[PDB]
């Protein structure tokens, strides 16, 4: 299937009591794998298959790198506040990563946000930064001036990030590449008088990616379907649902290459 | 860009020593390297940004202090002979960026000896052009020899009429060992300045070979009969004939 | 990563071309650097490659092939001043720099009119000078070890557009004369020996 | 632009009174990151409540899972109480009893 690796950074200026100035967290798919923050000042694993397969050298080296990157975020955030003429507490975020698609193709992304809004989006195909406003444009020009760093970034998204992802994917295969099929049921109920509600409910499945829909007479898809979020159940699996309100209805579910139909 | 000191230093085994490095480029990352013949640069310690440092590849015998954003000092707590080396401080804008290059300081030549008693300044001598060369080529080659010095801490230069010259000069890039078998062999360096026969034949032309030697400092105690081999210039000269 | 290989030493002729190779076997790759280091000087940055291709910077170009894991530094129209060590280094996946042991580049001056000879110099208060030989002549070390012989050395009398090779030999011993001073070396058959 | 948290309260497995289960409270879509969450039984804070670390969404918002082991009964009322800078006062979100 499609897997992904990504590293987030959150910087907060003038934080209240109890909020780190800086937090950085890594994920493989939906699973946290690493954590660092300005309070512990240490990078630690957040999955046991990460802890077991990476020697102390790794955590030691990246602890030093993250301290440096923490300092880098702090100063960048100061400059952005200056550009906007902002005071008080603001936030600064970035997301870097890559995906290895099921058909073997790849993607790579690198994005920044100021106060929770898109700010700069890197296009690794033209080696350029997309800016949302004039302040981002100011930063863009600075970053686009350094040709070699743009080349380094493209190489990191396309080659390094993908090789890290394959490495981590192997380490955690018993978790990441397993399949737990959905338990799926349909519930019927007359609600408001005259109104009958159909709910198609799935739970216990992994990976979280699941497709659910309602069909009428096997052909057309029903209009006005309500969708429920894919929610973590807390035991490593997920749950979700889809619902609608004198012909024949059926719920269709696809999960990890297996298709399921529940007729009413 | 990157300023490091001292350029030269002789140490007795067991002595303390601090090497200073400062950079005014507002760089976040600093490094200490040693460079030894026959191998790649080896990282001793580094500081990824202000407020953190860590061991590199060869941290034993050393420690460091990232004093502030500008300064990264290297400390030899108890100098050992194997710490005889050339030390380079470097900085970079950050660490964890692919393309960022290093900016190096000018280097520190450190020589650690069991005993300061083999330290010797050079004897310098100048050898006048062969009359055979002058008739055969219409050119005149002066040769300078700096001999018997130790350690290998010298800088040879030529001065003609009180101004230093570079044209027609070639100095051995490395001194040779006077006792190749010995671990503490003293050294010898040769250099040449070639001028036109005309210029040599002008008796109002003064040629001087100058050798800066870097040896003992004031604080080094000296109780031998022979003159304390302090840092000093030794010269030899010749006039046009 | 683990290792970086570049030749210990290369020698080419003034005005010509030399290519310095660097191969690497590292745990991940975040770019390859070249540095220039003149004897007794600090290293200075020359180039960075991280994607495939060739990047030119004046007389110097640097090439990278990611799939064959190698780089070269290309120097065109070589000059004497290009004599230096050239250091190859790769950033691995953890951004740690891995250094090659460096390549010492030696440039052979193009000697227009070789006039090989051995002169005797007298002290100003002695010494033998082998000089003016062609650049493909090599100076061997001495056998008798109270006899000292130096590397060959190129001087450049700039205002006359004249470069020349030379090497010095000297000794305290009775037996040492200039007629024999360079007898370990293969010197030109027409080497001029003044009496 | 601040975003107020979505608060979803639900059992791990389909709920049945008298049978042991886990009660989840998933708090998501919020910005900025400072947040307080408690699970309540009949109005009173539950002591043994586990939670994930703050997590990061690709839309720059954040999310959290809090949960406790519980055995639902007919008489017991559960809820998730959440405070965030977007809320004047803490928000108490009742469990819909898996209805
Ligand atoms: C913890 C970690 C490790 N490697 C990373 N590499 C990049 N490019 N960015 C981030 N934030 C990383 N975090
Ligand atoms: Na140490
Ligand atoms: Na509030």
């Amino acid at each position: 299937r499609t897997h992904s690796l990504r590293y987030f950074r959150l910087g907060v200026s003038d934080p209240i009591h109890g909020v780190p100035e800086f937090i950085s967290v890594g994920y493989v798919d939906s699973h946290p794998i690493t954590t660092y923050d300005s309070v512990t000042r240490q990078k630690e694993p957040r999955a046991p298959w990460m802890a077991e397969n990476l020697a102390p050298d790794h955590w030691e080296r990246y602890t030093q790198l993250l301290r440096g990157w923490q300092q880098m975020f702090k100063v960048e955030l100061k400059r952005l506040q200056r550009h906007y003429n902002h005071s008080g507490s603001h936030t600064y975020q970035r997301m870097i990563g890559c995906e290895l698609l099921e058909d073997g193709s790849t993607t790579g992304f690198l994005q920044y946000a100021y106060d929770g809004q898109d700010f700069l989006i890197f296009n690794k195909d033209t080696l350029s930064w997309l800016a949302v406003d004039n302040v981002a444009h100011t930063i863009k020009q600075a970053w686009e001036a350094n040709q070699h760093e743009l080349l380094y970034q493209k190489n990191w998204l396309e080659e390094e990030c993908i090789a890290w992802l394959k490495r981590f994917l192997e380490y955690g295969k018993d978790t990441l590449q397993r399949t737990e099929p959905p338990l799926v049921r349909v519930n019927r109920k007359e609600t408001f008088p005259g109104v009958t509600a159909l709910f198609c409910k799935a739970h216990g499945f992994y990976p979280p990616e699941i497709y659910m829909t309602w069909m009428k007479n096997g052909e057309e898809i029903v209009q006005e379907i309500d969708y429920g979020d894919i929610l973590p159940s807390g035991d490593g699996t997920y749950q979700a649902w889809a619902s609608i309100e004198s012909n024949l209805y059926s719920c269709h579910v696809e999960h990890s290459g297996v298709h399921m139909v529940l007729q009413v | 860009g990157v300023t490091q000191t001292p350029k030269f230093q002789v140490l007795k085994t067991g002595q303390s020593m601090t090497l200073q490095c400062a950079q005014d480029m507002n760089h976040n990352s600093m490094y200490w390297y040693r460079q030894d013949p026959g191998m790649g640069l080896r990282l001793i310690y580094y500081s990824a940004s202000e407020g953190t440092t860590d061991k590199g590849e060869v941290p034993n015998g050393y420690n460091v202090s990232r004093l502030n954003k500008r300064e990264f000092s290297l400390r030899l707590e108890s100098a050992a002979p194997s710490q005889t080396s050339v030390y380079f401080c470097a900085s970079s804008v950050w660490t964890g960026e692919g393309s960022g290059e290093l900016f190096f300081g000018e280097g520190s030549r450190l020589t650690v000896l069991e005993d300061l008693k083999n330290v010797f300044p050079p004897e310098v001598a100048v050898f006048e052009p062969s009359e055979a060369e002058i008739s055969h080529t219409q050119k005149a080659t002066l040769v300078c020899l700096a001999t018997g010095f130790y350690p290998d801490h010298v800088e040879l230069s030529w001065w003609v009429n009180g101004k230093e010259v570079h044209s027609g000069v070639c100095t051995d890039p490395q001194p040779l060992k006077e006792q190749p078998a010995l671990n503490d062999s003293r050294y010898a360096l040769s250099s040449r300045l070639r001028v036109s026969a005309t210029f040599w034949q002008n008796p109002r032309n003064h040629f001087r070979c100058q050798v800066q030697f870097y040896g003992l400092s004031e604080n080094d105690e000296w109780t031998q009969d022979r003159a304390k081999p302090v840092t000093q210039i030794v010269s030899a000269e010749a006039w046009g004939r | 990563g683990q290792n970086i290989d570049q030749p210990t030493e290369m020698t080419a002729t003034e005005g010509a071309i030399v290519q310095i190779n660097c191969t690497y076997q590292t745990s991940g790759f975040n770019g390859l650097f070249w540095y220039q280091q003149h004897a007794g000087e600090a290293p200075t940055f020359l180039s960075y490659n991280v994607l495939d291709g060739l990047e030119e910077k004046g007389r110097f170009s640097s090439f990278l092939s990611r799939s064959k894991g190698y780089s070269y530094l290309l120097l065109k129209e070589l000059q004497m001043k290009d004599s230096a060590s050239y250091l190859c280094a790769v950033k691995d996946s953890n951004y740690q720099l891995i250094w090659g042991a460096g390549t010492k580049l030696i440039i052979k001056p193009d000697i227009q009119n070789p006039d090989p000879a051995v002169y005797q110099l007298r002290d100003s208060k002695s010494v033998c000078l082998f000089t003016d030989f062609d650049s493909q002549t090599n100076v061997s070390q001495s056998k008798d070890s109270d006899v000292y012989i130096t590397d060959k050395c190129v001087l450049d009398m700039r205002s006359m557009d004249f470069k020349s090779n030379s090497a010095v030999a000297w000794s305290n011993k009775s037996d040492f004369a200039c007629a024999n001073a360079f007898n370990n070396s293969i010197i030109p058959e027409d080497t001029f020996f003044p009496s | 632009i601040q975003r107020t948290p979505k608060i979803q309260v639900y059992s791990r497995h389909p709920a049945e009174n008298g049978k042991s289960n886990f009660l989840n409270c998933y708090v998501s879509g919020f910005h900025p990151s400072d947040i307080e969450v408690d699970l309540l039984k009949n109005g009173e804070r539950i002591e043994k409540v586990e939670h994930s670390d703050l997590s990061f969404s690709k839309d720059w918002s954040f999310y959290l899972l809090y949960y406790t082991e519980f055995t639902p009964t007919e008489k017991d009322e559960y809820a998730c109480r959440v405070n965030h800078v977007t809320l004047s006062q803490p928000k108490i979100v009742k469990w819909d009893r898996d209805m």
